[PDB]
RNA sequence: AGGGGAUCGAAGAUGAUCAGAUACCGUCGUAGUCUUAACCAUAAACUAUGCCGACUAGGGAUCGGGUGGUGUUUUUUUAAUGACCCACUCGGCACCUUACGAGAAAUCAAAGUCUUUGGGUUCUGGGGGGAGUAUGGUCGCAAGGCUGAAACUUAAAGGAAUUG
């Protein structure tokens, strides 16, 4: 039946927003319907910074941290653990944590 | 738009009466509702209601004493012959002994038992009980 | 014998409460079936339903049994109870006990003038549980009980002699119609008439004027 | 079948019929 | 009427200022606005003691109308008011309930903690939404100790007071236990104060 | 692996609430009293009931715990429950509110000692 | 509360609610008696100018209209008439 | 509300609306079209004499499993061809 | 309710919620009746005389039992100024 | 019809997979995707909730406008003045609790004020198939769109929730 209050999307009062492809299967989905993840990770491993500091002529280094927005279709997201099917009463829980 | 101020009047009273409010406000305060309120007023269904005459037909406030239970309008105002007035009441009145149906009439605006008594009919305005 | 637990039972055990209507005048909650046994010895029953209903489990269709029983003598009191029990006969006794607990009165009215004793209901009443809506329309004296074979017996127990029932929704379901009849039948006292407009001194609690008699800790 | 391909197959049938119907006409 | 013996002397008014019983939280529901005087420039609302102290007299009159002190339930659900309620029962019958209400205490006679109270007092409707819901089945008048933003459903006598002030919750108990005692009987005129400071209803850690 | 099941718990909570004065801290001593005040069919169970007896009773003496009730604490609590003075703090020992309490007095036509202290606007 | 004196609400209510949802739809705007040191004629100016204002006697600008009440000029002496 | 023209002077609109919507009835539509009279083996008749031409065994619509003892008959009144059941046990040995 | 010769044939006159004058049901287990004592000299409430108030379960459901009581108390002198008619 | 023609890509071709794979996967690749001027007039064109009007409960944010503060904040330290915070209000997209109320329920602050049945008004549905089919008309370059049955056939499809 009607599974969700907002059908699957953060779309209220437009009629159309935009198509966006997925970073895994390349499936065109609305941008708001996508699973947005601000993947904030370093170029290197956590244990990796020690050798960089040892192997740099810069004693005081900056530790760069890359940014990339993985726009995910729910077909890929569920398979990729990114989201989990939740309880019907717990479906309303919109809190990120 | 407000196709019938009488309809929106009796609608508003029922909405607030079901809530149990001691006072209800009606707009745009025509006389047909004012004449309608008089009929309830002599029948105790309604309390002291204050008419506020602003220069744009104003509005009213009605200190209903939580006394009636359901007052409604029959829109549009079907005509009725005296031989069939009882036929109308049966479909609208919870009981014969109590509850009235309001008939507009060139004689005036009155509930059905007096309209029957004085023996004149007209078009149906609404029902009160 | 019967040792009461509620104050109502203990106060009834004093014998002070002898009027059933006092329970309903003050809307006293009921928890013990013996209360109506003592207060209304002249009380009969009749079973409407014997329905098998099963939970589909790992074991299989473990068929529980739900039965509905009406109770109330024709003096103006009716109580309708539903209960689900595995044994067929225990369901009858389990259902009636809650039915005694759920007893409700009736306002018996007159169709027209105030002649004689009351015969019918005093107003047309709203009742709807599930999709079923039963509308109890007052009828003139002697017109008979015009209703469903199941529902009309509920009215016969209630002691009203003439009424018109306008059934709506899936009236084929018997449990809803019985409850819809029960919801509608008890709406008589929820409906106000001008003869009732007169204020009353709001009679005080017999739970306090018959007063603390038992539970003497 | 979806509502689509049931409709699509009747649409193809309708296309075939009109050519045949007009072919004599 | 009510005699002239119901004034708030400046000695216990200054106690109330220290008690912090009159300043509420930062928002108020529309059913608690008659018990509000104004707001402060930092965005906080205020209770006026004129309302609650009168309303607190009304609640006692209903409790005094109870003939049996032992069939009136006093509820607490948090250590913020546990000590007070038990020690509110330390001045009258007041069959108390500590912490968990064990739902099914008013219906469901089979339970060992079953009761048939003729009235209930609640420290907090929020921490005790359940027992108030229980009064809906067995026709119990409910007197609640209400914040300005506390939901006020199914409660007959709302007492506007601070449930966040330690010195407030026991003091509202300190009063509420007082005039019922005064109306209980064998309490002398109201000329002189308690034996010691009222700080004794107030839970301390540990 | 030595968790005490329900039946030993239910037996133990029974004895604590009936013979709390008669318990002793020593396990062997109160093991023996379980013999004639309780009906334990198996000796091993009789040990275990006494086993949880010591656990509960060591806890109860160091402050009462919820789930336990007996006459002694009922009366001992009742001793705190009869603390009532001749008079109380709320008294005429010195209404101190904003101006609304001045309007509070003349409403019904009564005389009160009005001593108002303004509340911040 | 369902028991309210809508007839005579406190002065807090009126300035709180909307003009058209009051009991009587009375204007809340006003006209201002305003003077400039360089003129000898009075000038009545509506609260929300809605257009440029100039004294007849001396050519000047008084208050430039905005969406609401106009921001008056710097050397402008206003009073409520 | 109620989605129908209620006004005192809209009896035509209500009438035409009902005239259109009555056609969704099944018994109503069959009478107006007269499909029983025109496209049906019986010309609005209760019975019709005929002549059996062959005896047919018909497999019974499952769940039942049985031969259903039916006879093909020609209707005299229209000439059509229908098959008919023979009631009672036997009664094909009683018909030729 | 009475017949053509008085002698009221009625199981009981129902209560009216004094807050809203609505008729009290026969199963309204939320509906409650509160008793208030009458006080006398030196601030002592006397058992024996007591004013009664009826509240319908609907009013309690809406959470208006409190303010409606204040409307039912300001008139009868229990409290001086608690229910502000104008605000 | 003309221009444009990078990417992707129906069709098509290929190499894998399976038993078959003319499908999913990979590579290439046409129409197409873009534009100028016309056509068609359709979608799960959906918030599956016609449009207008009033009323009924509270709240919070957000967008846009407006109002007030000797509030914060902008070179000058109440000066040449936007942003912000406060108390609001109007309108909007919506949102959280509660169900008074409704509903078959899921759920709905509107799907509420509907058996206590009537504010005005438009359209649509009458078991499922057949079937949005045949025919007929009209529109269209066509694709097809709109209107739209019947015969015959079945006792059920279907909705929402419960348990397995």
């Amino acid at each position: 039946p009607k599974k969700r209050a907002s059908n699957g999307r953060n779309k209220k009062g437009r009629g159309h927003v935009k198509p966006v492809r997925c970073v895994n299967c390349s499936k065109s989905i609305p941008k708001d319907k996508a699973i947005k993840r601000m993947a904030i990770r370093n170029i290197v491993e956590a244990a990796a910074v020690r050798d960089l500091s040892e192997a740099s002529v810069y004693p005081e280094y900056a530790l760069p941290k890359t940014y990339n927005k993985l726009h995910y279709c729910v077909s890929c997201a569920i398979h990729a653990r990114i989201v989990r099917v939740r309880s019907r009463e717990d479906r309303k829980n919109r809190a990120p944590p | 738009t407000r196709s019938s101020v009488l309809a929106d009047a009796l609608n508003a009273i029922n909405n607030a009466e079901k809530t149990g409010k001691r006072q209800v406000l009606i707009r745009p305060s025509s006389k047909v509702i004012i004449k309608f309120l008089q009929v309830m007023q002599k029948h105790g269904y309604i309390g002291e209601f204050e008419y506020i005459d602003d220069h744009r037909s104003g509005k009213i406030v009605v200190q209903l004493n939580g006394r009636l239970n359901k007052c409604g309008v029959i829109s549009p105002r079907f005509n009725v012959k005296i031989g069939d007035i009882e036929k109308w009441t049966a479909n609208l009145l919870p009981a014969r002994q109590f509850g009235y149906v309001i008939l507009t009439t060139s004689a005036g605006i009155m509930d059905h038992e007096e309209a029957r008594r004085k023996h004149v009919s007209g078009k149906i305005l609404g029902f009160v009980y | 014998g019967w040792v009461p637990v509620t104050k109502l039972g203990r106060l009834v055990k004093a014998g002070k409460i002898t009027t059933i209507e006092e329970i309903f005048l003050h809307s006293l909650p009921v928890k013990e079936f013996q209360i109506i046994d003592t207060l209304l010895p002249g009380l009969q029953d009749e079973v409407m339903n014997i329905k098998p209903v099963q939970k589909q489990t790992r074991a299989g269709q473990r068929t529980r049994f739900k039965a509905v029983v009406v109770v109330g003598d024709s003096n103006g009191h009716v109580g309708l109870g539903i209960k689900t029990a595995k044994e067929v006969a225990g369901a009858i006794r389990a259902g009636i006990i809650i039915a005694k607990l759920s007893v409700i009165p009736i306002r018996r009215g007159y169709w027209g003038t105030n002649l004689g004793q009351p015969h019918s209901l005093a107003t047309k009443t709203t009742g709807k549980c599930g999709s079923v809506t039963v509308r109890l329309i007052p009828a003139p004296r002697g017109s008979g009980i015009v209703a469903s074979p199941a529902v009309k017996k509920l009215l016969q127990l209630a002691g009203v002699e003439d009424v018109y029932t306008q059934s709506n929704g899936k009236t084929r379901t018997l449990e809803n119609t019985l409850k819809a009849a029960f919801v509608a039948i008890g709406n008589t006292y929820g409906f106000l008439t001008p003869n009732l407009w007169a204020e009353q001194p709001l009679p005080v609690s017999p739970l306090d004027i018959y007063s603390d008699e038992a539970s003497a800790q | 079948m979806r509502a689509k391909w049931r409709k699509k197959r009747t649409r193809r049938l309708k296309r075939k019929r009109r050519k045949v119907r007009a072919r004599s006409k | 009427s009510l005699p002239a013996t119901f004034d708030l002397t400046p000695e216990d008014a200054q106690l109330l200022l220290a008690a912090n019983t009159h300043l509420g939280a930062r928002n108020v529901q529309v059913h608690q606005e008659p018990y509000v005087f104004n707001a402060r420039p930092d965005g906080v609302h205020v209770i006026n003691v004129g309302k609650t102290w009168e309303k607190l007299v009304l609640a006692a009159r209903i409790i005094a109308a109870i003939p049996n002190p032992e069939d009136v339930v006093a509820i607490s659900s948090r250590t913020f008011g546990q000590r007070a309620v038990l020690k509110f029962a330390a001045h009258t019958g007041a069959t108390p309930i500590a912490g968990r209400f064990t739902p099914g205490s008013f219906t469901n006679y089979i339970t060992r903690s079953f009761k048939e109270p003729r009235l209930v007092i609640v420290t907090d409707p929020r921490s005790d939404a359940q027992a108030i819901k229980e009064a809906s089945y067995v026709n119990i008048p409910v007197i609640a100790l209400t914040d300005l933003d506390s939901p006020s459903e199914f409660v007959d006598v709302a007492i506007p007071c601070n449930n966040r002030g330690k010195h407030s919750i026991g003091l509202i108990w300190y009063l509420l236990a007082r005039e019922v005692l005064r109306l209980r009987g064998a309490l002398v005129d109201r000329t002189q104060p308690w034996s010691i400071m009222p700080d004794l209803y107030f839970y301390r850690d540990p | 692996g030595r968790v005490r099941t329900k039946t030993v718990k239910r037996a133990s909570k029974a004895l604590i609430e009936r013979y709390y004065p008669k318990l002793t801290l020593d396990f062997q001593t109160n093991k023996r009293l379980c013999d004639e005040i309780a009906t334990i069919q198996s000796k091993r169970l009789r040990n275990k009931i006494a086993g949880y007896t010591t656990h509960l009773m060591k806890r109860i003496q160091k402050g009462p715990v919820r789930g336990i009730s007996f006459k002694l604490q009922e009366e001992e609590r009742e001793r705190k429950d009869q603390y009532v003075p001749e008079v109380s703090a709320l008294d005429l020992s010195r209404l101190n509110v904003d101006n609304q309490t001045s309007d509070l007095v003349k409403s019904l036509g009564l005389k009160l000692p009005l001593s108002v202290i303004n509340v911040s606007a | 509360v369902l028991v309210q004196d809508l007839l005579h609400p406190t002065a807090a209510s009126e300035a709180r609610k909307h003009k058209l949802k009051t009991l009587v739809q009375g204007p809340r705007s006003y006209f201002l008696d305003v003077k400039c040191p360089g003129c000898l004629n009075i000038t009545t100016v509506f609260s929300h100018a809605q257009t440029a204002v100039t004294c007849e006697s001396c050519s000047t600008i008084l208050c430039t209209p905005t969406g609401g009440k106009a921001k008056l000029s710097e050397g402008t002496s206003f009073r409520r008439k | 509300g109620k989605g129908k023209p209620r006004g005192l002077n809209s009896a035509r609109k209500l009438r035409v609306h009902r005239r259109n919507n009555r056609w969704a009835e099944n018994n109503y539509k069959k009478r107006l079209l007269g499909t029983a009279f025109k496209s049906s083996p019986f010309g609005g008749s209760s019975h019709a004499k005929g002549i059996v031409l062959e005896k047919l065994g018909i497999e019974s619509k499952q769940p039942n499993s049985a031969i259903r003892k039916c006879v093909r008959v020609q209707l005299i009144k229209n000439g059509k061809k229908v098959t008919a059941f023979v009631p009672n046990d036997g009664c094909l040995n009683f018909v030729d | 309710m009475e017949n053509d010769k008085g002698q009221l044939v009625e199981l009981y006159v129902p209560r009216k919620c004094s807050a809203t004058n609505r008729i009290i049901k026969a199963d309204d287990h939320a509906s409650v009746q509160i008793n208030v004592a009458k006080v006398d000299e030196e601030g002592r409430a006397i058992p024996g005389e007591y004013v009664t108030y009826a509240l319908s379960g609907y009013v309690r459901s809406r959470g208006e039992s409190d303010d409606s009581l204040n409307r039912l108390a300001q008139n009868d002198g229990l409290l001086k100024n608690v229910w502000s008619y104008s605000r």
